[PDB]
């Protein structure tokens, strides 16, 4: 129904995620685990606790362990009927780590084929969080660009990201300087990768 | 041992049709309810339809209501999931799962929907090239985009799966044309560059394409 | 239908931005400029504001931002049986990171005699809008018990501001002694934690 | 002297059914494309129907599928917009606008919100947010009005009947779960003014017809 919202935690924290009864008239609750790729696991629950938080209904994870960070899902069932809550996903804390950036031109064998992406890369970081703003001859660009993120790295637990500039052929020939600039929390000003077309 | 397969999915026209089954085995479906969960890419779970295990009759999301059918044979333990009029919105992994009586507590693997007026074609595959100007360090970083490809999903490797270090590849983006892209990259040491060559392997099996594009400067 | 884009910029600098179109072709636009609390104004472009149509896209460009161009622009796109608005690019006012200054609000007397309990933690006056709340009670990590908002850029210095209510069931409120929220941001080295205990 | 003003916005539950009128001045709608556009709260512009000029043919948004009818009365001079079936996706501040390289609506009404849901009218309760040795840093002490358990929107907050706006924040409302709203009031003020100067919240929510004051004091 919606992306899943974020939380996140270090290894042998204590997580409670709360589940809110919408207008139920009983307490039909049940837990869900899901990790990337794979189908939904129902909770069993000895880490793995739940209660009864005023009418509402809570999840509470006693000692987080490396396998404990997915994307959980509360379902309430009525039972003529299923629902779903949103998403919680619960994410690895680490040391903020900034992003090394780099940017690439479009291929000769793009430009033949009609279009121009440029790709601007940002490279392990955190947290996830990151703005990238582009430019063109040194004008601002909004609307033609799309970003996308990797899951959390299962080594360092850092972030990769990137942001696609897509120009028409034609139009990417009458500017000469692309750039991408970046935000973080890791960098106290922003840091730029471009070039110069030709 | 319990376990559901599935199958049936596939691409579609909206205003279309598909059907799905889910084959059980160690069990028999009619002392069970079955249910069907879809997700969208990158969105939560939704609950699609159930049966009861006893008699028939169904229960559907007001999303669905009278669009799907859910029935299931009773000899060969199969529940199926008659999905008419498609929308877009329709477009989702969907699962089958069993429910005990607390939740379901065994799933299909899942199966792929896509709902869209979008043709099959397969991936044109484009270099990021390494630049002495791209680095971090003594590290380079390098690439392929995979552009303009539909439906999902494409897979790539490095190097025919010799090099896993360092890759990233990103998840697809639903451009405005109704066509998908992504692309994957690696870093390497730029020292490196000059006697190591760098090959991504681009499967795009819906169109029975294939692809290994050699990245250099 | 969906949130706008959100773009930091300066007084003096060019902006464009794209119109992402559909089967247009045989399409024309018009551009609009809404400020909070507001309804849309019709920008009218050729002599700041100008605009071109490169392909299927439209662009509007804004060749050197004013102190009056900072809000939040819409395409509209209109042809044969199709009438549509773009999402919004918000453009908002750039300047230094500033962090927050936090303070921690627990549940009124009053509101605790009426049989509920809400905690506010409060955020003030801190740039870049992107900031973290996280709430604990005695060290455990809460999620889907709070809700957030965040007001516009601040004409005074061009902050954000934001709130986030914790809330609990009078019981479950007076079985717990520690509250607290951490604050991340930009401005912040390291996590600001303001916290109470129940009952001081 | 052109001017386009909006009525008819309110509470209606799911299901139900809601007429929007703009009355137009300066100029006839008979000579003029029509527009509904709407707006849900933090959301971007949404286009919802159109009525031609002279002939009065009409055009909608899928979104309002055969739910929503415009039409426009020249006599009286007054476009409307027949909401039916409303779901709660529905929930937006509407506008009317008019047409006009250089086209587009160039006039645009005041907007009327519009809420559907299940939820009753209720009004707020109100609580303070009590400065303190916590609240207070530097010099500055933060203290505000918690406005809770309000249906429908808006509320409005002011500070000593007005008198304060400096330091101010009056948070956007958050649709809790329940289905009511809440929002806070936040003010900043100097920490040596606590024992002296008076601070009073005043909360507005017009569709209760409720006024509240709140002195808000030192724990
Ligand atoms: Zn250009
Ligand atoms: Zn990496
Ligand atoms: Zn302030």
């Amino acid at each position: 129904t919606q992306s899943p919202s974020s939380l996140s935690a270090s290894v042998g924290d204590r997580v409670t995620i709360t589940c809110r009864a919408s207008q139920s008239v009983s307490s039909a609750v049940a837990w869900y685990q899901q990790k990337p790729g794979k189908a939904p696991k129902l909770l069993i629950y000895s880490r793995f606790s739940g209660s009864r938080s005023g009418t509402d209904f809570t999840l509470t994870i006693s000692s987080l362990q490396p396998e404990d960070f997915a994307t959980y899902y509360c379902q309430q069932y009525s039972y003529s009927l299923v629902t779903f809550g949103q998403g919680t996903k619960v994410e690895i804390k680490r040391t903020v780590a900034a992003p090394s950036v780099f940017i690439f031109p479009p291929s000769d064998s793009q430009l033949k084929s009609g279009t121009a992406s440029v790709v601007c890369l940002l490279n392990n970081f955190y947290p996830r969080e990151a703005k990238v703003q582009w430019k063109v001859d040194n004008a601002l660009q909004s609307g033609n660009s799309q970003e996308s993120v990797t899951e959390q790295d299962s080594k360092d637990s850092t972030y990769s990201l990137s942001s696609t500039l897509t120009l028409s052929k034609a139009d990417y020939e009458k500017h000469k300087v692309y750039a991408c600039e970046v935000t973080h929390q890791g960098l106290s000003s922003p840091v730029t990768k471009s070039f110069n077309r030709g | 041992e319990v376990q559901l397969v599935e199958s049936g999915g596939g691409l579609v026209q909206p205003g279309g049709s598909l059907r799905l089954s889910c084959a059980a085995s160690g069990f028999n479906v009619y002392y069970y309810y079955i249910h069907w969960v879809r997700q969208a890419p990158g969105k939560g779970l939704e609950w699609v339809a159930s049966i009861s295990p006893y008699y028939g009759y169904t229960s559907y999301a007001d999303s669905v209501k009278g669009r799907f059918t859910i029935s299931a044979d009773t000899s060969k333990n199969t529940a199926y999931l008659q999905m008419n009029s498609l929308r877009a919105e329709d477009t989702a992994v969907y699962y089958c799962a069993r429910w005990s009586y607390s939740g379901m507590d065994y799933w299909g693997q899942g199966t792929l929907v896509t709902v869209s007026s979008a043709s099959t074609k397969g991936p044109s595959v484009f270099p990021l090239a390494p630049s002495s100007k791209s680095t971090s360090g003594g590290t380079a970083a390098l690439g392929c985009l995979v552009k303009d490809y539909f439906p999902e999903p494409v897979t790539v490797s490095w190097n025919s799966g010799a090099l896993t270090s360092g890759v990233h590849t990103f998840p697809a983006v639903l451009q405005s044309s109704g066509l998908y892209s992504l692309s994957s990259v690696v870093t390497v040491p730029s020292s490196s560059l000059g006697t190591q060559t760098y090959i991504c392997n681009v499967n795009h099996k819906p169109s029975n394409t294939k692809v290994d594009k050699k990245v250099e400067p």
